[PDB]
């Protein structure tokens, strides 16, 4: 019961106020903050000006020749002029960071607006002589901002740990939500460094308020061993729990239920083995069988080898992919890049230009030497950053299947020194390593001690 | 302020580096160093605006260009030191009383922008790079202590570096919009720089384990809009700046957050103030200040020398004083004020130092 | 033999004595560790409880480098063993128990471990 024109101009009066009043304390707190500060400086100051008094330092004296000319008309001086003698330059490098895997890269104010809402409040209150008037007056004045209705529910203003005093009472889905979501079923981590596509549904699927949640959660691991559920609860027995109960394409992978790895399934699509991690049936035709070799596994005799994939050690359980987890020499010759069993590489600038990668221990031809680590970018992610690498001569992009490059420009391994020639020692051969694409770098033919390596960047760069 | 004196080096090259030597006696003359070209020159100052040019070095290597130098002393041997560093990326530790080129260090893999030495431990040196990274050196022990840089490190070439006055921490700005605080008063650094000394290359097999700093303790972009060339600390707040013709006086945090306080986390940032100044738009143009840390200077590209008083309170009211002079038309790389801030020097792209005497 | 090498995260050179030596090139570099516990702490919708153990999960995950889904048993029993006085001092039991049945969930843990780690913990708690 007051007027709208009116209602805006007391809008525009209160902000008004209200700023002019924050800023004035603003410009109060800074020229505190510039005394405090200032006593700082003279405290320290004088500090150092007394460890200074305390040192008696010798003063400089006077010395192919030089000269300095004087424009205001001083005399020119003339100095012999002492030669710094030569020190060599190594070559050029830029920082990065160490990697022993890929890593994926993806590609008014609330404060015033309360304050004045209840400015104007107090002045509605003074009319007696949360109303919606006084949003319609505010949204008026601030359209941007939002509707009255909008700035109405904006005025208005994740699940508590149970190990916390304000543990409430959800469902089983919300107390897991979290685990659920975060964690990366491929590599055993929360919130991985390698894959972004959350887990799908069914990948997770096989009192006090901290009780309840944590009975809720344990009768869908437990069903109806209430004589257990109670030895985890603790704070319970069987009859109490009782009683409560009555009242080349990436692989990713696929999730159809009620439906067959058929010519509509995403792996079937990409032309990929269905791995460990679909959600098809035990039986799926379509999944990878691993291999049944009693040793070595680095022939086309070996299913594995002969499909370039490197062993699974869920699959491969008689060769020694699976075995012997402190060593990382084998029975199995083809699980080289999931072990990280690299060879020496020392750094050294190179016989051509730049720096080098030189191998320090003997190789045979075909053996594992590295793998070609880096940054896992998209093929945008890619093109934005070759147009600022082209600017350097810079080409450390390595392609690894129609979806991703590796970037060891910013991050990746001692590999990322092997230089480019057409003449190579070494090749780079990407295998599908337990869902993962992955370069492996390995010998060409045999390399000796302290010879340099190089492998044809051509092939790493054709998704031609 | 007067101008009492203009020299000019032979060499017609830019000098970017003017620094005076704050660790003369009582009573010793007050003695300044330049970097350009392939040239390290050191002066000393006199009555009547004479200034007597007493030594200078030359790169036997025609390609290298210093760009910075730092002043420091032996504490074994009560002489002064003078580190100095360019485009090859590397620094040179220069003995005026021995006339000789003592040590140097082969490491950064690009540019050294800038030099300088710890506040209270004479050994330490901060190196600045190019290529991306800041580097803390022992100097006495010959090893490298630290490589602040990586994952959340500068995205981009370094620029500049400040130590607090007490030394517990590094603030570093850089060409990737960034100002990074490094403290070095952390358990890990204290026994990285602890370790160093104990370091005997002659009792082992084994290098020294340099610590990678992939993290700094505070990051920002929000200061400036385009690359940060100079950093400094006053007292616990920032003064840094960029080609927006201005020195911003800010802090890490909101306005009462304490800067011991602030987690590496910290997302908000402080802006106190301002220095408004004109054509400073070109990047590589440093201010200086005072001992006393009371003055502040900064020259423009066009020879124009500006000087602040900082002892007043709002930056907004900072008493400016414009020191120009007819002959002084290029452009003023750096500035030095001498301990006591009786002399002002300034050196400019035209291969000029200008001498302004106070009073 | 006779070329001169360089350590690749200093490029400082390396001395006859080192004898050909550079290994900065550890399984698990430290700032791994550091961003992977960052990352988790930048979430908002995630309690500091669930923080917590995921957190002290991914740097035992990190520091083994488990591979196998077999291995999965092995790496609960190793957690309890090594992070078990950690869990309890921190009060995170219920978090933890939480991520027990989440891994039991992913097939990757049998019921079997689910509760022979909650039998260990509370072995654990008692020696307090
Ligand atoms: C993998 C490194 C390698 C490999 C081999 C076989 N041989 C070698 O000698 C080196 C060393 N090397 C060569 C020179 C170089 C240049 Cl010229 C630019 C670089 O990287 C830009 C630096 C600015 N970039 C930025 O993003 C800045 C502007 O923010 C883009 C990448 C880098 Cl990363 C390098 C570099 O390390
Ligand atoms: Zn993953
Ligand atoms: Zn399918
Ligand atoms: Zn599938
Ligand atoms: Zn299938
Ligand atoms: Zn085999
Ligand atoms: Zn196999
Ligand atoms: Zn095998």
């Amino acid at each position: 019961e007051k007027g709208p024109i009116c209602w805006r101009k007391r809008v525009k009066s209160e902000y008004m106020r209200l700023r002019q009043l924050k800023r004035f304390r603003r410009a109060d707190e800074v020229k505190s903050m510039f005394n405090s500060n200032r006593q700082k400086i003279q405290e320290r100051t004088e500090i150092l000006n007394q460890e200074w008094k305390q040192r008696r330092i010798q003063p400089v004296h006077i010395m192919r020749e030089c000269s300095v000319t004087s424009d205001l008309d001083f005399p020119k001086q003339v100095i012999p002029l002492k030669t710094l003698n030569a020190v060599a330059s190594v070559p050029i490098m830029y920082s990065w960071s160490p990697l022993q895997q890929n890593f994926m890269v993806e590609d008014i104010n609330d404060e015033i607006f309360v304050e004045l809402v209840n400015a104007l409040g107090q002045l509605d209150r003074r009319d007696e002589k949360p109303s919606d008037k006084i949003f319609e007056a505010i949204s008026s004045m601030f359209p941007d901002k939002g509707t009255a209705e909008e700035l109405k529910e904006k005025y208005k203003e994740c699940t508590p740990n149970i190990d916390g005093p304000n543990a409430k009472s959800v469902q089983r889905e919300q107390s897991l939500h979290s685990f659920h979501t975060l964690f990366c079923r491929r590599c055993f981590k929360y919130d991985c460094f390698l894959h972004p596509f959350h887990a799908t549904p069914n990948t997770y699927k096989r009192w006090s308020g901290a009780e309840a949640s944590m009975f809720r959660v344990l009768i869908g691991t437990y069903y109806d061993n209430f004589c257990a559920i109670a030895r985890l609860i603790g704070t319970k027995t069987c009859r109490q729990v009782y009683e409560f109960r009555v009242k080349v394409y990436n692989y990713q992978p696929c999730d159809h239920p009620r439906q067959p790895c058929d010519n509509s399934c995403p792996c079937v699509i990409a032309q990929n083995f269905c791995e460990k991690f679909c959600q098809c049936s035990s039986e799926c035709q379509n999944r990878f069988p691993g291999c049944r070799c009693k040793a070595q596994c680095n022939t086309k005799q070996c299913p594995c080898y002969l499909a370039v994939r490197e062993c699974d050690p869920d699959l491969c359980l008689t060769c020694g992919a699976a075995d012997h987890w402190d060593s990382k020499n084998v029975s199995c010759k083809n699980c080289s890049i999931q072990r990280g069993s690299k060879k020496h590489l020392l750094l050294a600038p190179s016989d051509v230009a730049g720096w080098g990668i030189f191998i320090k221990d003997p190789v045979q031809k075909n053996e594992f030497i590295s793998e070609n680590c880096g940054e896992i970018i998209s093929q945008d992610e890619a093109d934005r950053r070759g147009k600022v690498y082209d600017k350097y001569m810079c080409s450390f992009l390595f392609n690894l299947n129609n979806d991703f490059v590796v970037d060891a420009t910013r991050k990746g391994n001692k590999i990322r020194f092997a230089n480019h020639s057409v003449n190579p020692n070494c090749y780079a051969k990407v295998m599908m390593v337990n869902g993962d694409h992955r370069i492996g770098i390995f010998a060409k033919r045999a390399i000796q001690t302290g010879e340099e390596l190089f492998f044809d960047y051509r092939y790493s760069q054709a998704d031609a | 302020f007067k101008c009492v004196n203009s020299l000019k080096e032979d060499h017609n090259q830019p000098l970017f580096g003017v620094q005076f030597n704050w660790h003369s006696k009582e009573g010793d003359p007050l003695v300044f160093a330049t970097v350009g070209s392939n040239r390290v020159t050191l002066y000393e100052c006199h009555s009547q605006g004479e200034i007597r040019l007493l030594q200078s070095y030359v790169d036997a290597d025609a390609d290298e260009n210093f760009y910075t130098c730092a002043w420091t002393y032996d504490s074994n041997t009560s002489h002064p030191l003078l580190a100095v560093a360019g485009s090859r990326g590397i620094i040179r530790i220069i003995n005026p009383i021995t006339m000789q080129c003592i040590k140097h260090y082969v490491g950064h893999g690009n540019a050294i922008n800038e030099l300088k030495f710890h506040p209270r431990d004479p050994n330490l040196l901060l190196s600045v790079s190019k290529d991306h990274a800041l580097r803390l050196w022992n100097i006495q022990t010959d090893t490298l202590v630290a490589i602040f840089g990586g994952v959340e490190g500068h995205r981009d070439e370094v620029l500049s570096a400040d130590y607090d006055l007490l030394g517990e921490k590094i603030m570093s700005c850089g060409m990737d919009h960034s100002l990074k605080l490094w403290r070095i008063n952390s358990k890990r650094m204290m026994n990285a720089i602890k370790e160093s000394y104990d370091y005997n290359p002659n009792k082992t097999n084994r290098p020294f384990i340099s610590q990678k700093i992939h993290f700094p303790d505070f990051s920002t972009r929000d200061i400036h809009r385009n690359y940060v060339d100079c950093v400094r600390w006053l007292g616990d707040l920032i003064l840094s700046k960029s080609c927006e013709n201005a020195i911003v006086c800010w802090k890490p945090g909101k306005m009462e957050d304490d800067i011991d306080k602030i987690k590496p986390s910290e997302s908000n940032v402080t802006i106190l103030g301002r220095f408004d100044y004109s054509q400073c738009d070109i990047w590589y143009m440093r201010f200086s200040m005072d001992f006393w840390q009371k003055m502040l200077a900064l020259g423009n590209q066009v020879g124009k020398l500006y000087v602040w008083d900082l002892e007043v309170e709002d930056p907004h009211k900072a008493k400016c004083t414009t020191l120009t002079h007819h002959k002084c038309g290029a452009a003023i790389r750096q500035t030095s004020f001498s301990r006591d801030s009786s002399i002002l020097i300034a050196v400019c792209d035209d291969a000029s130092i200008w001498r302004w005497d106070r009073l | 033999h006779n070329r001169l090498y360089f350590h690749s995260d200093t490029c400082l050179p390396l001395r006859p004595q080192e004898m050909e030596v550079d290994d900065e090139d550890e399984k698990d570099p430290e700032w791994l560790r550091e961003k992977t516990i960052t990352q988790i702490e930048e979430f908002s919708d995630v309690n500091e409880g669930e923080k917590e153990v995921m957190k002290l999960w991914n740097l035992h995950v990190m520091k083994h480098g488990f591979i196998a889904d077999n291995q999965m048993n092995h790496a609960c029993m190793l957690f309890v063993e090594n992070y078990g006085q950690k869990i309890i001092k921190k009060n995170l039991c219920r978090n933890f128990m939480l991520h027990l049945v989440s891994m039991h969930d992913f097939n990757l843990i049998s019921i079997m471990s689910i509760d022979k780690a909650v039998t260990k913990l509370r072995e654990m708690q008692q020696k307090l």
